[PDB]
Order: C-alpha cells, then structure tokens, then sequence
C-alpha cells in the first residue's frame, strides 16, 4: 500500500494541529509499531523552468516509424514554444507540464534545445514518471482543466515536495489499508487526539427516505451489509479535480472518470471499497446469490470468468452486475455516457473473497481489503461521503433514497464480543513493569471500550479490529505501542536436559567417519530424476517404483519422491564429473519416502482440544514410511596419483569398505553375502546383514546401468537403511594376555564358490579361544590344484591366557581348525609353516 | 530374430558371472584405531554435564600447595600433605606437587569467573599407590562444583541422580551416607545403584560429595551467607572397572592396543 | 613431498552449521527433536492456527502430495516437529528442531525449494518475551561472536502472538557491521497450546 | 576431541602417557648436555627411585608403550597421546602461604602461576612395522617417514591450519 505523507499528515492534523515529522522519523515510528516500510519515495526534485503549459497547436510530422507531433505550447506571459513530443494522449487545449531549456529533471537529465525529427524543440512535454510523480505509463501527464494557468510553477502545482510511503501491511491489520487506519496508528504512536475521518462530524449523514433499489440477499453468502444510494444527472464529461487525480496517482491508481475516481478515492481514505453502477443499465431487482455450476460472468475488463459455486455474485434480471467483493461486471459498468449512478457499499465474507479472487487471479484493491475484513460500521458513512463527493465534482444531485441491508435480522451493533483480561497480563508477557494505567490507556487509544473491575479488565474492541479476540491479541497491542526495544534480554533457566539421543550421535559419527575416509557429503534432492528406474532396468513390480508423488512439482517430469538415495547421489556425481572432477566419493544421510498404500488423508481433527492417542496413531499410520538411509557413490581414482605410484581406481571392495566404515561407526558387526540386485553388478554385489536382518546393498554398479545413465565406468555404490541397524551400546572388557604368542600360516584348498569368510569362520570355530587373530594373506589359483578350486593362506596368531603356549599346543589347535574347515566347507590342507 | 537376442542376452549374462568376485574378501587396508576408553568415558561424562548447562575447566597437573591443599581447608599438618600419599616436587618444602585431585581447577575457576558457577573438571591426578589390579598412581577424576544462591543437598542429589542415569541407565540412582572431607560440610559418600548388570544389581561405592565448606568460599572471596554450593568427585578408572567388569587396571594404563581396539574408534 | 594418499573429505557446511546450532542449544539444556518431511496437514497447518483458507495452504507456496485434497504435503517448516513433541512429552519443554523443509521457490542465487531450518520452542510456567530475547542473544553470540545481539520488531505469524521479526547485529564482518534480518519469533499463540 | 577422532580413524591407538621419564632416556637419545629437554622438574618421592624426572616430551612414554606392544607380538602399531608436558624455566620455587581468610589478590595469583613450570599441551605419535597390513591386495607397506608427515597433516586438518615442513636436524 502506497500513500503520500501530505494526505496522511492532513488526516492526523485535524485532531493535532501542527503535527509534522520528517520522512526518516516517520519511517522509524512505523517500523517500531509493526508496519513494514518497503520504500520511502520523495517526489523527485525538479529545478529550473518546469512549468504548466497549454497545448495550442498540434502538427503531425510524417515519414518516421512512430507518429510524432510538433506542438505550439503556451508557457505563460503570452510566450509560445515549439516542442516535439511522441505521446498521443493529449489534444489542443490541454494543460501539460513542460521542462524547458535550463531545467533539470530527476536523474540528472538536463534539458537543452536540441533539434529532433527535423524541427527545433525548446524542451519536452513530461510524463508523470519523468517528473518522478507517479507510475511510468504510456503518454505524458495531462492536468485537468482549470488546474493551473500556463506558466505556473510545476513543482508547486504538482506538489513535488511530498513523500510517498510504500508499506507492506500484514493480513491481521486490514484496517491499516487506508489513510483512516494509518493515521489512527500514528495518533496512537505519538499520543495524539484523533478525529476519525469516517465519523459523523466529518461525514454528516444524508437523508434516508425510501429504498434506493429493490434488493434480495441470500444470507448464506456471508454478506454482512449491503447499502445503495443514487446520484442522478451527473455530467459525463466532467473530470476529477487535480487534487483528487493527484492523490489517486500517488497511491498507484490512474484516474479515469469521477464516478470511478471517487470510489477509489474513498476506498483509500476510509478502507471501505466502493463501486459505481450505471443505474440505467440495471434491469430489475438486484440479487446477491452464489453462482451455479458452469455459470459465467464478464468482468468490466471484458474478460470472461468461469465461476465456482462458492463465488458470490450480484445479479439483476438480465446479467451479472459483480463478482461480489472482487470485481464489477461489464454489464452495469459506468461508461462515457453514464448520467445516473447507483453507488454500492457492501461488506463481503473475507474467506469467500479470499478463495474467489485467488481462483480467478484477481487480487484487486477491493478484494485485498475484503480478504482482511472491512469495518462494517462505516458502510453508509463511506456511501454518503462518496455520493456527496461525486455530486460536487460531476454536478449531479444526491437522491435521498437509501437501501441498507444489515442482515437477517438487522444488525445494529458491530463490535466484537468483550474480552476479559488481568490488568497486569501485558507486564508479565513482556517481562516489563509498565507504568500504571498503561495497558488500559493503550487499549483505549486503539479504540476499545475498557472497564475496570478490581484487577480484571473488560475490553470491547472496535468494529474495525476483528483481529482482537483473545487476551494475547491485546498484549500485542500494548507491547507494540510501548515499543519492543524496552523488553530486556533475560536468559531463562532451561532444565537439565539429556543431550543428544543415541541415534543423533550415531548419525554424527557416521558422517565424521565417512568424511575422514575421503567422502564428501551432499544434500540430496528428494525429487527423483525422470525415468531413473527405467534407466536402472528395474522390474515393473520393484518396490522402489512405488513412489509418493507431488501434485505441483517445479519440474513437471520430476514429481516422484525418492524411495532410494542413490539417484540424487549419482546426479551429484555426474555433475562433478562433467566439471572435470572425475575422482569423487560422495555420501548422503537422509530420509527416503516409501509409501505402503495409496495416498490417504485424515480429516480435520478439531483444534479446540488435543488429538487423542488414537487420532495421533491414525495420523502417523496415514503417512508413508520415512526411514533414514545412508548412501555413497564412488568413481575414478580411490587413491590419487603421486610420487608413491599411479594411484588406484575405485573397485567394488571400496564400497564394501564403506559398509565397514559405517558399521564401525555404528558399533555393529556386519556380514556380506553375494546378491543379485539392480542397479548393482550381479557378480559384484553384496547384501549387507546385521545378525539375520538385511540392512542394504553395496558393490559395483551394473555396466548396463552405467552405460544407459551416462555414469563413469566402474562407478560403485552403497545404500544402507539406518532404521534397520539396531542401536548398540557395548561395554567391553577385553582379555589382554601378556604371554607370548605363536604364529603359524595355513593354506587351505576349497571350491572356488566358497566364500573366504566361510573358511575363516570354520577355522575360527575349530581353533577355539587359543586363536587370537586370523587374517587372509593370499588367494591363489592355478592348474595344479584344480580348475574350479582356490588356495587360501591364513595367518594365525595363537596365545594362551595363563601360560606360554608350546608350539605343539599351537599345532593341536591348528589341527582342530583344519578339521573344522574340512567338515564345514570341504577344505583340504595344502600346507602350514611357522611365520 | 526371436533368438538373436535371447542368447545374445544370455551371452552377456555369463560375461557378468565370469567377472564375479568373492564379496566377503577383507577390504580394510587402513585398519581402524581407537581413542582411549578412559578418554571416551571422560567425553561422555563431559557431554552429560554440558547438556545440563555446566562447563568444563582445566588446569596444570603440577600445582601449588596453596590451591591443592590450603584453599581446600586442609589443616597445615594434615597427613595428606606428606610424602606418604602425595608426590612432592624437589627439593623438600617447595610447596609444589603433583595434584592429588582436580579440585585446584575449581579453586582457580572460582577466582577467575563471576557467580553463579557450574563447573566440571576432568583430568589426570596422582597418588603414591603402587600399580596393581585396583590401583594406579596416575588416574583420572571428575569433580563438579555448583555455587549459586540457595543451592541445597537436594540439588546435589538431583544432579547425582541425573549423572548416574546417564552413565548406568534409566534405572540407576544414588544414595548418600555421612562421611568427612576437609573441603565439604556436610560430607557424604555416594553409592550408585548399578542395575543394568554386575551379575545381580547392587550398590557400588562411586565417590564423595557434600556442600562446599564455608572456609573454601571464604578463601575465594565468596560470602557463604549469600552463596552455597555442592561438590562431588568420582574416579574414572574405578567407574570403568566396576561398570565394564574390567578386573585389572594395568590394562587401562599399559597401552596394549588389544585393550583399546574393542572399544571402537570413538569418533 | 606430498604424503596424503587418502585425501580428506568433508561433511556438508549446512550440516556443520546445523551441528553447531544444535550444540549451542544442547549446552543450554535444550534437546533436539526430529520428524517426517512428508507430514499431515493437521500438524503442518491446523495445529499451528492457520485459518482453513489461509493462502499458504495452496499450491502456489506449498508442495502437496497427489491427489488433490489428500491433506498430505512436504512440510513448509519444522514446527510440526514441535507439535509432535508437545503431544508426546511432559512439560516443561525446551526443544530445537533442525531439518529439511520445502517451498515452491525456483532455485537461484538466494532461493532454493529445499532448505534447512532451525526452530526452537520453550514452554514453561512464566516464560516471557524477555526470556525470548535472552535466548536469541545467546544464540546470536554463539553463531556470530561476542559482540552480536538481536533486536525485534512487531510482525505477524498465525502461530505466535505477539509476533516479531529478528535482526542480528553482525559485527565480526560483512564489510562494515549492520543489522541483518535473521528470522521470526514470538510468544506461542494460545490456540497452539489449546490444540 | 577432533584431533583424537581424526588420528583414531586413521589407525592410531591412543595411550595414557606416564609423566615419569624412563631412566637415562636422554642419554639413549644422545642429547647434548644443554638440551632444553633435559631441564626436568623432579619428584622428591617417586615410586621408582631411578625415574624421578617429569616428562618434557611425550615421546618417551609413547616409545615405552610401543616396545611393550612389540614385545607381546603386536609389531604393526601406531600410537598417539594428547597430554601436557612439564617444562620448568627455573629452579623449584615455592610461594609462601597466602592467608585463607580472604581471597588471594590478582598479583598473588599471578605470582603463584609464575612459580609453576610451563605445562603446555602436546600431541605426539609413534609408528612401527607395517602401515598398511598384508592381505589379498598385496604385501602391505612398511612405515616410512612420510607416514609421520601425514600424521602432521591429519593433525593440521583437524586443527584447521596450514602447515609447512622444513628439513631439520
Ligand atoms: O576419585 C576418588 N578416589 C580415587 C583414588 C584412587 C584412584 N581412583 C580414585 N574419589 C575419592 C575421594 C573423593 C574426594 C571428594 C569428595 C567430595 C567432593 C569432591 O569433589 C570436589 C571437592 C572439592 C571441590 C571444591 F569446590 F572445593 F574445590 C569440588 N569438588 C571430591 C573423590 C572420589
């Protein structure tokens, strides 16, 4: 909302004459009581000969791209100057504003008598924007007849010493979308007496003698008030005086004709939107009703609107007269020939206006005020104010008839219910001991009726403050007018908290451990890439395809939420690689979204109580499962090149080691088992287990997936479900025998299909507790042991808890380990030695 | 062309099994290390108290006699000030020693900071005990001090119970019995109800506590008629010994990697 | 000669900022709570005193889960976590919720549709705006240095009353200390407590 | 904390270092008679008569833990410690009793502090044997000086500082 300081000042000055403040101080006062000042715009300075002129001749220059005019302009004292101008929105006889040689316009533009378009031009005719007066629109500024004489000083006529304040009003303060509301706020901030410009001393009531027009209202439309009053015999050729056109311009409204200008003007002054109908274009009774399915209306911009059954209309016998509270209709619109006007002062349902205008994308000046609730007590004051102004400007007569529907039954008292509050509640909420009388004084200032009864205040807010419903609402009024800056800064005592949960600590430890091992964390987008699971070649019934879908994604082809973190990680990997960073290891820790059913919403639970435990469980059960995952991808060199050697390319074993890094960080033991699971390579894919629970997969990606997706060759990947890895808090008590150890190596031949870990497990089971350590040294294949067999050499370390092991006790334990391997995996002993 | 592709496919599928690996082979070429279990116990104790608003303070292990004994209300001829229990710095009567508790850190903190003060001091302390299964001359202590207006024994018990729950589980709690220390009055010994395990829940002695003695407040310039304070201390090696069931303290101090590695990295 | 054969990695700077914020509040006795990013409309809007026809409940600002009118969405703040926590735990409650939140902003130099928020809620007997300011100043000092502090100006949010915007005095640097808008605050609205 | 986490993830095992130096360690090291590390604070009543000197350097304690691991058959070891040392600047000087019926003054506190040896925090590490173990990937890799330089870099990254290394004797 835009308004000029002069207007605001004039309204404040009625009750406090002489009041006047600098723009900087006004800005600061508005910020501290809660109004955001987006911009302070002093009307840009002019200097030198910028004066009113009168166009006395127009010659059309031909031959150029555009139409161009050479104008004789009267600039005062019977002096005429030739001026070239490209605008077309003016005629001979019009008052305009000329910047003549020697003048300077805002932005440092000096005017000189240049030669333009073949003729000499002694200056220019100015637009409102070139004067920094108002919005840049097509054509130059034309002042209304009689506004000033040729030669009058531009700065003074235009009022260029004004300042326009551009505010962003919050939706709880609809009453501030007008000079009435902001001036009242200023009166509160500065402790002034305030004269309400909507009051009866300032808007004396007009006569009330018979209905102004037949009206039916279906009350379930939520209309609260609907008043009409006619003005007859206005001159359709009259234009608004300059003072009115100017204020409209500074508030961002272009003047068009008095009947419309006056409704816009009174809207800005008092905050009650107003509309002017051509009464001779109304056919029969005016009806307020909901639209029907499929119904259409043409608004006064000539655009056809598809209506909704929740849209409230004004109709007559023949057509729609308005989309109520949003925009008037073409059929009753004031036109160039309109002589008899019916003025509409209505109060619509805020939510109804809010839904309708957003559906139609019509955030009009009226709609935005009705959305935030317009004061229903001033409809006839605004109607009367607006009829007088129109009759005076356009030379009509105000008819003494008035329709004023005030509900079924009529409502004669508009203020909200009384609110009841302890006198010191604001002091407690603020942590400030305000002087006595403070909250009652501030609550009267904003217009409430306040009565005292011991220590409890009863507060009845005014009708323009529908936001004041509870004690907290009143606290805010007291605190913001006192100023939040007086509230001290006092650290509370927070309780003895328990710190981070075990899960929270684990997710920190996993991140630290992966980062130290060379992985770089990314923040993964939950919006899956288009067609990713077809690139992966997943089966139609793969659970990962069962995705929750977003209705309004920013990219139409990416509406599916991620069931797996790998797509986001591979997308970051491709990005790094395409920028020349080809040796990369990335990880992410984030939830996924895994629905178990079709989207099911749970109906509104009443908010005047807490939901029950069963309602909470039902809300939870309606959501997709959202477990925490950890995942990582690797490509390129795992070990970089340097003086030590050529480096080492990423291999599947690096993904297995990432599993082990995460398991150590989680303090759990994992086992890895061969698996076939896209998008992994079937021969280089491990499924990961904690106990007998599957927690995810790791290994090298499938070469066909790599190739279809444009991934680096040999890319490896890991994804684990953190929710499936049990919590663990071990309390170790390691036995540390100091007696000497015995070292032996053993080589065992097994079928090639036997996993090395199964052999190690068997060796461990047979050797017993004397076996302190076992490590796989060598995997050897060759023709002399059989084409489908392999030799595994294990280093064994034996140690007794209470004595020096004999080398023969060690060999007894080795014999038992060999036998166990023989019985469990069919191992055959090839040889052993002392290490 | 029905079967150009079916066995062109099952050709490529056997190329994939021909390049299979044993996914159970060892992969760890950078073996994990381990922060020390006493350091990790200290870290968990510190976090427990940070999360209640306390802060941690540190100080030198070679300390003045002023802060180790005199500021703590030890009489001039108290036996603790001798060579039988305390390591002194040569030569004789140098008033310099290896600190016997971390309390001198709380003295230093009371001198340096404004009240109220809620301070944990964890650190290395020294006693002339021979190294054996349940003693070490070098050990680690946690001591806390809270000094504020209106602190009572009830607040002491609340902090002790919160501490116990954090280190021994939600079923733990503490009990106090009257005892004596020069720097507290009243003084008590703290037992912890060790439920989670032990081979059958029982009370275990954990350490000492009490209300800081008014002479300690006076020697730091604090008015004991306006401020009161509670204090407590426990040994980390002793706590680890009875909580984890570690029978030989020599393992905690000798530096064998086999003692540390089963506790994990501690990241 | 270079010696690093295992190059260092890096946790994400936003995660590390979140970690520092969390530690700042843990050290004052608060705790951290988490919740789902796909959330019910009940906890994202209704429990937070948004009117039924508030514009935030539309597709212009919020990602909704298909189909239409499913009352399921990508959360627009982490406040539903505090609602869940108030339902689950006994008073008093001092809770930080840090997490991923979603808005229909196009990605550009100063906007992202996926972002991370910290929100705090303290509910106790006798808490005031002064305690709010004290916690905000402690928070500011921890993230911007010992010379930082906050100021508040009146504003509006559906779930607080009174409501304010928070500026932080950013001394350490910026090319010349100035006030920077940091976020929003207020006293939790009685309707939120009732629900 | 960050330094300890980073060294432990990179394969080092933390020890608690004894502050009582081994007998004759600096003669074993061949240090000059005027090496500042020989200027040790001495304990009057040590438990071992021949070990009364407090450590000016953490390496002796770390090497003693290293020898212990190696003598028990654990020959591929990397140890670290984070602990204060004791570095006196003068002969042992005690400060007389300050009356305990008041607090000491700021000047008395500074005098007490100035009478103590400097006690800075050090971090140290020792490595022997195989840095990378033997396995199916190959024979492993013995510890080399470059592994000690990398430990410096691990500590510097953990500290968020840049270091440079320069030849020294
Ligand atoms: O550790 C131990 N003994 C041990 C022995 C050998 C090996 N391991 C463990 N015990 C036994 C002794 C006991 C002493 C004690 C008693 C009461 C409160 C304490 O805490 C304080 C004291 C003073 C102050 C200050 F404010 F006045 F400064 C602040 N806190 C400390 C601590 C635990």
């Amino acid at each position: 909302m835009r308004l000029p300081y002069s207007w605001l000042r004039e309204v404040v000055a009625v009750g406090a004459s002489g009041w006047d403040v600098t723009p900087g101080e006004l800005e600061q006062t508005l910020l501290r009581i809660g109004h955001e000042v987006e911009e302070v715009i002093p009307l840009g300075p002019v200097d030198g000969p910028v004066t009113v002129g009168r166009v006395a001749d127009i010659e059309e220059l031909t031959g150029y791209k555009k139409p161009i005019r050479a104008c004789a302009v009267d600039i005062g004292d019977r002096q005429y100057r030739e001026i070239i101008c490209g605008a077309t929105n003016f005629a001979v006889g019009d008052l305009v504003v000329v910047a003549l040689p020697g003048a300077t316009l805002p932005g440092g533009f000096t005017i000189s008598a240049r030669k333009a378009y073949g003729r000499n031009s002694d200056g220019m005719i100015c637009s409102a924007a070139e004067l920094n007066l108002g919005a840049d629109h097509s054509g130059i500024l034309v002042l209304p007849p009689g506004a000033a004489e040729p030669g009058a000083d531009g700065a003074g006529v235009l009022g260029l010493d004004d300042v326009v304040f551009h505010l962003a009003i919050t939706p709880d303060r609809g009453y501030c979308m007008s000079v009435r509301g902001l001036a009242r706020e200023l009166a509160c901030a500065y402790d002034l007496d305030f004269v309400d410009p909507a009051s009866n001393s300032r808007v004396p009531p007009l006569p009330i003698e018979g209905p102004a027009w037949p009206l039916t209202v279906q009350p379930e439309t939520g209309v609260r008030r609907f008043a009409l009053r006619p003005v007859i015999g206005i001159d359709p050729a009259a234009v608004s005086p300059w003072w009115l056109q100017r204020r409209l311009l500074l508030c961002g409204i272009r003047a068009t004709c008095p009947a419309v200008d006056v409704t816009n003007y009174v809207m800005l002054e008092l905050g009650h939107p107003m509309h002017a109908h051509d009464r001779n274009r109304i056919s029969g009774t005016l009806g307020v009703r909901f639209a029907r399915s499929g119904e259409t209306a043409v608004t006064l911009d000539g655009i056809e609107r598809k209506l909704d059954t929740a849209d409230v209309l004004i109709v007559d016998d023949a057509a729609t007269a308005a989309i109520g509270g949003v925009m008037g209709a073409a059929s009753t619109e004031v036109r160039a020939d309109s002589t008899d006007v019916l003025l509409e002062a209505a109060i619509w349902d805020p939510a109804a206006v809010s839904r309708t205008q957003r559906r139609l994308h019509l955030p009009s000046e009226a709609a935005r005020r009705y959305e935030r609730t317009v004061d229903p007590a001033i409809s006839v004051a605004a109607l009367d104010r607006c009829a007088r102004l129109l009759a005076d400007i356009a030379g009509g007569e105000v008819s003494p008839t008035l329709t004023d529907w005030r509900g079924d039954p009529p409502c004669d008292d508009w203020s909200p219910p009384p609110i009841r509050m302890g006198v010191d509640v604001p002091d407690r909420i603020a942590g400030v001991a305000y002087p006595q009388g403070t909250t009652a004084r501030r609550l009267a200032q904003i217009g409430a009726v306040v009565t005292h009864d011991g220590d409890t205040l009863t507060v009845t807010p005014p009708s323009w403050r529908p936001d004041l419903r509870q004690p907290a609402d009143l606290v805010e009024e007291v605190l913001r007018l006192e100023g939040l800056e007086v509230i001290p800064s006092v650290l509370p005592p927070a309780p003895a908290g328990r710190g981070l949960t075990a899960g929270q600590q684990r997710r920190r430890t996993i991140g630290r451990s992966l980062a130290l091992s060379g992985y770089v964390e990314i923040l993964p987008t939950p919006f899956l890439p288009a067609g990713v699971f077809d690139l992966w070649g997943l089966e139609a019934d793969d659970s990962r395809r069962m995705t929750t879908r977003v209705l309004n994604p920013l990219e139409a082809d990416r509406p599916q939420l991620a069931t797996t973190l790998l797509p986001a990680l591979l997308e970051a990997l491709v990005r790094n690689v395409s920028r020349g960073l080809v040796d990369v290891a990335l990880f992410a820790i984030a939830q996924v979204v895994q629905p178990t059913e079709q989207t099911r919403g749970v109906g509104l639970i009443p908010v005047d109580r807490r939901p029950t435990d069963d309602e909470i469980a039902m809300l939870d059960a309606s959501l997709p499962r959202q477990p925490q995952h950890v995942a990582a991808v690797l490509a390129g060199l795992r070990e970089p090149r340097g003086p030590w050697g050529p480096g080492r390319p990423v291999e599947a074993a690096d993904a297995f080691e990432a599993v082990r890094i995460i398991a150590r960080a989680s303090r759990v033991d994992v086992t890895l088992r061969p698996a076939q699971y896209l998008p992994w390579h079937p021969g280089r894919c491990a499924q990961v287990f904690v106990g007998e629970s599957s927690v995810g997969h790791a290994g090298q990606l499938h070469p066909a997936v790599i190739e279809r997706s444009g991934l680096p060759k040999g890319t490896c990947a890991v994804e684990l479900n953190l929710d499936a890895i049990p919590c663990s808090a071990p309390l170790p008590a390691p036995r540390v025998s100091p007696y000497p150890a015995v070292f032996q190596d053993v080589s065992l031949v097994v079928a090639a299909d036997i996993p090395a870990q199964a052999v190690a497990d068997a060796v461990r089971a047979g050797a017993g507790d004397l076996l302190e350590d076992i490590a796989l040294f060598d995997v050897f294949t060759g023709p002399q042991i059989g084409e489908h067999r392999k030799s595994l050499t294990f280093a064994l370390r034996f140690r007794a808890p209470d004595r020096t092991l004999t080398e023969d006790d060690a060999s007894a334990a080795r014999d038992a380990a060999v036998q166990s391997a023989a019985e469990r995996v069919g191992a055959v002993l090839r040889g052993w030695k002392l290490a | 062309d029905e079967r150009l592709a079916t066995l062109r496919a099952e050709r490529d599928a056997a190329v994939l099994v021909a390049e299979g690996i044993d996914v159970t082979l060892p992969s760890t070429r950078v073996p994990a290390g381990a922060r020390h279990p006493i350091i990790m116990l200290a870290e968990h104790v510190a976090d427990t108290f940070i999360a209640m608003g306390w802060e941690l303070a540190e100080g030198p292990e070679v300390e003045t006699e002023q802060f180790n004994f005199d500021a703590l209300n030890f009489p001039a001829d108290h036996p603790a000030r001798g060579e039988q229990d305390t390591f002194y710095i040569a030569p004789e009567d140098s008033r310099q020693l290896l600190r016997t508790h971390t309390s001198p850190v709380q003295i230093r903190t009371l001198l340096a900071r404004e009240l109220p003060v809620y301070i944990i001091s964890i650190g290395r302390t020294f006693r002339t005990d021979e190294l054996d299964a349940t003693h070490t001359p070098i050990f680690h202590q946690v001591e806390g001090l809270a000094v504020d207006r209106g602190l009572s024994m009830a607040h002491l018990r609340g902090t002790l119970d919160a501490f116990a729950r954090a280190e021994f589980g939600p079923s733990a709690r503490t009990r106090i019995r009257p005892h004596f220390f020069p720097f507290t009055e009243p003084s008590a010994e703290v037992d912890v109800w060790f439920a989670n395990k032990i081979g059958g829940a029982a009370w275990v002695e954990w350490g000492g506590c009490g209300m800081v003695h008014p002479n300690v407040l006076r020697a730091t310039g604090i008015d004991p008629d306006l401020y009161s304070g509670f204090a407590f201390g426990m040994g980390l090696e002793r706590t680890l010994q009875f909580r984890n069931g570690i029978p030989d303290m020599r393992d905690m101090v000798e530096g064998d990697v086999r003692f540390s590695l089963p506790f994990g990295v501690g990241a």
